[PDB]
């Protein structure tokens, strides 16, 4: 039903870093597979990273490579991504989304990061 | 910048009939399905087609939708004031191995 | 006649034990069904010819043995047995006791062989 | 005291089930048994022995009806498969000189046949009866296309009866019934041993019974249960009655290469006048056979009983009509003319001409008999009836291995058991 | 040496018998050997069956008590034993096979029915 | 006892079950194997047979002929193979032998066969 | 003077081979084939006082049955409709409608044009298949087995379930069996017992774990013909079962298509609900359990401070390098890396992966195409032991590395037939006695 | 006197039984002939014997002739059927290098075939020869496309000859004649008992006997009749005539695939020079020979008579030339280099091959013979003769014409015979009952 997405982010400095998490409830976590979406204040939606329900297949966009890693518990139906060497173009509010193949289907929240002095 | 494109804007129309549509490649669009997103300000997307033509649950008759060649739209019956959002297409592509969007179309009723 | 002493009585029907004996034991699939009609016919010729034998009786028609007549099997008398009626009267009157019978003969024979043994050594 | 006998040759049987083998006097019938008979063969007559048969579970027919579908895939299995022919056909009406009843009977089809090389295709015709060809919207296809493989017969394999002897292997024996008016059931107060059957012809047929032997004196009923309407009645009759039948036209075989020494037979054009297929039963004599079959059925039924005949239900040809293989032929034959009378000159029976044969009851194979060339005229003898009830008599037909135990009822399969004992009064 | 005797007199041919007698009993091929087989079995039952009759069982040598009838041949004992083979015997009285067998049979079935009533006594 | 139960017993204790294992004799691709199966049961029973009938050994499970005992064969001491002994062992013992005493055994019984020919001539 | 005495009926015997007939307790081939009503009452007779030789490793009884149970098999595929028509070529993509991560690039829709009824007409067909089924052109693909092998369905009548079978001795034979517990498979057997058939063993195959076998009657058997030489296997049989619970979570559809007069293929069709990877699931702390058991024995022939490893196969082939399942009717190749990942001194869930072609029995000219079997499967079986391996040795090192080395099909059934031997009876012999034939 | 029976009497009858295969110490008679024999031959002579004789309805030949025919039959069983060939060939000349003796012989064939898919096709070519091809009317075809299917031979079995030894089951045994000198019938004084016969090859050949057994002393003639002119006479030299054998060219095979897991095999290029196969015959040699069996002939024809030989009268190559397998290639040879000469240095006989066989005369089936890579040459033993008859002069020819003679020329010594062991003779016994 809900994630929660537990607002793990917040102000950080460029080339610092941030853990943003998510929760589950009315969801059997262990079961779906999970994504990130990212919106930049003004712009359209892009996708940062995948992880599958098993945790073995991991894919991420282009611009977050090697800085980001997605990871998944599924015994406390939780799920984060650790954030590494942030930049100013990363402000965004961040989404936590269930995902079925080839579309998005349960968002909620969303959680603000912001990036600057 | 987005992996497929759309119109900035659907702004033309009241009186129960827009359309709104996106466009790729043979690497996302031609190969694999689409889906559509509604959202209004302040708040996360909404899910209203996916699969090309199916209705999300608690979608009404006012939304439709269709695929060909590498191409893909978003037919509108309702717009009514309450039809007011931006609108955007995505999918999944093979060359990045991720489920991607368009701009995004703002559609507000006349 | 092949059956023909089968309406005789017991002891009339014994005047001819060899009539019915030497009319025993007489390529596609049709190979596989005629095999094993001929296969059958020696296998049940030979098992006979064990069984005989295991009691002592190899080579004769009729072979009197020593195990005494159990009246429990029948009490029927010699009248009765080897005239007014037929083998195959009989053999269902005793059809019940065949294999104790043979479980007899054979143990009788066992016991023969080792006296005969036991002499032929003095 | 008594002591124990043995007895070795003691002239005793049980009640026996084995595999008798084929034995007779390029005909399929005598390449399966290649085992000369009747050299003025033996039957001892036994005297005081009363044996019990049962027709209705006799196991000889069963090998009977076992043998028989085995000889026959053996006969197709080598032979042309017509698969290159199940094609799209265009097909019209044959019209050069038709007698009103054949019209739209007989088809002339065309179609692209595969040439010896398979780059070349060829323009053939040929002409079918209506019951092998079937419409797909004048595009026509053949009846089995969407079920099974066709397989045309070999035209040099005679499937023609020929009497056959079943035999006992050694160590069995078959006893026959002598029992005049045995009703199939029960004891036999008068029986023989033989080495061999006597001669059956392995004929097959449905609703009447034909070539068989007959009743030693008056019409007999046989029936498994009599009283159950649910089985069928066997009648046998004490006379034969005659019957003519006819395919009145004048064939053409063509033969048409399908492949490299594959070759289809063909039926070609036709000489002369076309016309229908049928049976002459003598009237007057198909009257009074029926008389003493209702004068019999009557012991069962009564004699204040009103028996009535009757035609078939209906549903396929195969149960419906009488079905006669013969000069090479299939033919189905209404027979409805011979079932109508209440029981308080010729006559004639339509009948029709099909090629694809589902011979046995199967589903993945069929079989396509070539054509006869010229003209066939058959002569047979109907010895008997299979009727159901419901009194409502009809040709109800149904099952072939009746054909055959109204003829192996009067015998059985024993096996002797040569070993025994006895009390007497002599001591080893 | 399974022939060597061929070319003896029927006397000394006699003296080795079981030189015969051990030699006996020693997928469309499977069809043919098994047909071989069998049937070099079915040969071997059918004499020892018909030994078994006579009352002949387990010997070579079988000594009955049926006479011999001069008119199946009238040859003279030391015409018969010596100066001649058994090929040639065989020959002489093929004819007679077929009774004098019946004959030995209806011995062998009278002997055994006088031991049966002796052992009566 | 069984069909093999003898087998751990002394050789003299073990001649009283000789019925008991002789009775167990002789009790489309496999149509090919089992009738393979079958008729070699049947071949190998009768060549056993066979070798008895020559010995004059036809019909006996014991059988005692005039053939002298070489103690080139063996010299054990006959209390020694009769009884603290089994047929296992006794029969890889004297297995160099079994051609010898087989073929001695023939030439006996074809003298014997030819002494009662002679006497009952006489 | 002693004389010769012939007796006949002497309970003796000699080592031989003889082939055997199997009896058992439907469209199955066991059932139809082991047609022979198995013994009521298998009685068992101890020998007592009978010391026997037992070898495993040359023991025929396990080679008669590899060799009818493919007989068996071909004779069951034989009369069945040959896919010829099918190898085409085909235009496939990739199902997209409910996929889950995993399961990406896996299935295959693909489309071609097969004959009808008529040969005169073609129509247009699609089905699934298995990424392992199908190979690319150059959106052109082709069934993998087109350039090397017939392809034959199976007929989806006819069943391959396992049922316990008995091998019986045909009449002049006699299989002894040991009773010996902890016996090696070589060498003596000191208490014996003869019987007439031997006791039902299902005619399982695998490729790592042993599934659905006996137990051991102690403690966890370890086997092999040398032990020392690392180019020999390891059998290792367990006292104690390991319940594993396999799956193909998924909803299959099965389409019958014309392919010519009576010949039908079967395809797969839509699924219906998400698409799954396929797993096993073994209990953890039973693996845990087992395996330090295995090791305790192990030491016996390797060293009480050596090290022991286990580790992953080394790589090819699927038929041998992952444990090959065949259950429900479908062919699984499950990776079992997860099992053998420990140094000695809750679930594991195995993901496995589905392919329809296969070359089961080691041969070039014939493949065998499994039909889908419609709806979800669901599969519960016992390890009953393993294959192992040996990676070097403990020579120069003081470790050693063992692998679920697998591979040879035999293996699966000399493990319930080291038990047995198959013996020929002699009756006839003599032996000196104090007595005369008297003449 | 008294009837006393015996059991184990040396008497025979003749019988017709079905006698086993058995082997000397990939090859189909190897595999046929599991039965090794034993190294030892009974070889019993029986004294004061004497047997009748007649090699012309000996039996041991038919089954000889049906076994090969059945072993053939079951060797190709399983082997691919080249249906796919059987299609419009554009053909025209091999000219690379043809000497002028092969001009026309050889030709070079393209044509579009099938491929694992059967959505595709291939242009293929290959080699042919003029014997296995006519002309459509550059259209051509296979010889039997309208007659019988082909079978490709498997080229890794093998059909080169192994002596066989036949031998009788138990029951049964066979007769030798010993007798040198014997002529095919009649008695035969000296004879032995054997329970396997001498090792035959199952050669197969036309008109000239290959590879056979020779007479003991001298050439020896042998006929069914001798005076009528229908029956064949059959001439076994005591010597044998070496010929050797050619196929002198360089040949490379290549495989196509046809379909899935069936490959055709066809004949590729010719590396090198490309010649005429031929068989060389020692003249010396064969003159010598002719002349021991003019000798021989004479004493049915008589001392004023003139023996003339001559070639064959035409018909089928199967009949009219001399013919052999051997290297696995099918020579057909002209061989009337060898009977020219009216009876009051190498002789070269030219050959051709053929690759689409009639093997056994028959109408469904033919088999086509893979090539051979390579070059081939074979030496062999020329042991006799099959020839056909017909004033002061009389004419042979090396007429051939029956499969079954090639056999019987080896079993004139043997004869089955049924041995039965009962029997009954009078003497002075009687039973004491
Ligand atoms: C293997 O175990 C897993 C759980 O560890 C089973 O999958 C489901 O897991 C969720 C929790 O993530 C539970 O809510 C479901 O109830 C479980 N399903 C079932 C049917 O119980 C998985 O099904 C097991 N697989 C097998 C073959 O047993
Ligand atoms: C076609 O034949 C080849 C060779 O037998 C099969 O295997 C391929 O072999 C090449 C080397 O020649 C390797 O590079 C490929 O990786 C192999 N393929 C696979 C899947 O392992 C090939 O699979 C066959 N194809 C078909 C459809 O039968
Ligand atoms: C693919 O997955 C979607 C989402 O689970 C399925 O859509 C649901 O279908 C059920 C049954 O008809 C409805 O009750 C739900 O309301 C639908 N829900 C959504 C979008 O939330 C869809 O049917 C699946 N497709 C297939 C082929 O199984
Ligand atoms: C086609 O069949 C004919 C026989 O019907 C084969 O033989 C030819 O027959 C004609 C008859 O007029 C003769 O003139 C030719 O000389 C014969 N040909 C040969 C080579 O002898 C013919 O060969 C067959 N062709 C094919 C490809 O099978
Ligand atoms: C049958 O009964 C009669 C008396 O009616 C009797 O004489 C005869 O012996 C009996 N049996 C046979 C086989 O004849
Ligand atoms: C059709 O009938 C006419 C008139 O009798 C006859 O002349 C003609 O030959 C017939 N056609 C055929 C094919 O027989
Ligand atoms: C043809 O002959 C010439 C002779 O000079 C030779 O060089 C050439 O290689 C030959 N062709 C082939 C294919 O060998």
């Amino acid at each position: 039903e809900v994630q929660l997405q537990e607002s793990g982010g917040g102000l950080a400095q460029p080339g610092g870093s941030l853990r943003l998490t998510c929760e589950a409830s009315g969801f059997t976590f262990g079961r779906d597979d999970m994504a990130w979406v990212r919106q930049a204040l003004g712009k359209g939606l892009e996708w940062v990273s995948s992880i599958s329900n098993s945790g073995n297949t991991i894919y991420y966009a282009d611009p977050v490579k090697g800085r980001f890693s997605i990871s998944r518990d599924n015994a406390k139906n939780s799920l984060s991504l650790q954030m590494n060497s942030l930049k100013i173009e990363d402000t965004a509010v961040y989404f936590c989304t269930r995902t079925l193949g080839d579309y998005y289907l349960d968002w909620g929240q969303g959680v603000q990061v912001t990036v600057s002095s | 910048q987005a992996g497929l494109t759309q119109p900035p804007s659907a702004s033309e129309a009241a009186g129960k009939s827009v359309t709104i549509s996106c466009s790729g490649s043979s690497a996302n669009i031609g190969s694999t399905s689409v889906s559509w997103y509604q959202q209004l300000p302040g708040t996360a997307p909404k899910l209203l087609i996916y699969y090309n033509d199916q209705r999300a649950s608690g979608v009404s008759d006012r939304f439709s939708g269709s695929k060909s060649g590498t191409s893909a739209s978003l037919a509108i019956s309702g717009l009514q004031t309450e039809d007011e959002a931006d609108y955007y297409c995505a999918a999944w592509d093979d060359n990045l191995s991720g489920r991607i969007f368009g701009g995004g179309t703002r559609l507000t009723v006349l | 006649g092949f059956l023909g002493a089968a309406g005789s009585t017991m002891g009339a029907a014994s005047m001819t034990l060899t009539v019915q004996a030497r009319n025993l034991l007489s390529l596609t699939v049709w190979g596989i069904k005629q095999l094993q009609a001929r296969v059958l016919a020696v296998e049940r010729y030979l098992r006979d010819q064990q069984l005989l034998g295991i009691w002592g009786c190899s080579g004769k028609l009729i072979c009197c043995t020593n195990v005494p007549w159990n009246s429990s099997w029948s009490n029927r008398n010699l009248s009765e047995i080897w005239d007014n009626m037929t083998w195959l009267q009989w053999d269902k009157e005793i059809s019940n006791y065949t294999q104790i019978i043979y479980g007899l003969l054979e143990e009788s024979q066992n016991q023969q062989e080792k006296n005969e043994q036991d002499l032929l050594a003095l | 005291n008594l002591w124990v006998t043995v007895y070795y040759g003691v002239p005793v049987w049980k009640d026996a089930e084995t595999t008798l083998f084929c034995a007779s006097d390029h005909n399929v019938w005598a390449t399966h048994c290649c085992v000369p008979t009747d050299p003025n063969p033996q039957e001892i007559h036994l005297e005081n022995v009363t044996e019990e048969f049962n027709m209705w579970k006799n196991n000889m027919v069963e090998q009977m009806h076992t043998d028989i579908i085995s000889l026959w895939d053996q006969s197709l299995k080598p032979c042309v498969k017509l698969t290159p022919l199940c094609v799209t056909l265009q097909c019209t009406n044959v019209t050069n000189n038709i007698t009103d009843d054949m019209r739209g009977e007989l088809k002339n089809c065309s179609f692209n046949m595969t040439t010896e090389l398979r780059d070349k295709k060829q323009k053939v015709y040929s002409l079918f009866y209506r019951l092998d060809v079937v419409q797909i919207n004048k595009e026509y296809r053949l009846i089995n296309c969407n079920t099974s493989a066709i397989t045309q017969a070999c035209p040099k394999v005679s499937f023609e009866p020929i009497p056959i002897h079943y035999c006992a292997p050694a160590g069995f024996a078959i006893l026959k019934c002598k029992d005049k008016k045995f009703n199939g059931t029960g004891p036999c107060p008068s029986v023989s041993t033989v080495q061999c059957t006597h001669g059956i012809k392995p004929v097959v047929s449905t609703q009447l019974l034909l070539n068989g032997s007959l009743a030693e004196e008056e019409v007999m009923i046989r029936s498994e249960n009599i009283t159950n309407n649910a089985k069928n009645i066997l009648v046998q009759f004490n006379t034969p009655v005659q019957i003519n039948c006819t395919r009145p036209n004048n064939n053409t075989r063509k033969s048409i290469r399908i492949g490299p020494g594959q070759w289809f037979y063909a039926t070609g054009d036709i000489i002369g006048d076309i016309r229908q297929a049928h049976c002459n039963v003598s009237k007057a004599t198909w009257n009074e056979t029926l008389g003493k079959v209702v004068k019999q059925l009557r012991k069962h039924f009564g004699n204040n009983t009103i028996i009535r005949f009757a035609n078939s239900s209906g549903g396929d040809l195969e149960v419906t009509t009488h079905s006669f293989n013969c000069g090479g032929e299939f033919f189905y034959c209404n027979t409805s003319g011979l079932f109508n009378s209440t029981w308080i000159d010729s006559i004639t029976l339509p009948c029709r001409i099909k090629q694809i044969i589902n011979m046995w009851q199967r589903i993945g194979q069929a079989m396509y008999a070539p054509p006869i060339q010229g003209v066939i005229r058959c002569v047979s003898n109907i010895t008997g009836l299979i009727l159901t009830r419901d009194e409502t008599f009809r040709p109800g037909g149904g099952d072939m291995r009746d054909n055959w135990r109204s003829e192996l009822y009067k015998y059985k399969v024993v096996k002797i058991e040569p070993l025994g004992v006895a009390p007497t009064r002599c001591k080893r």
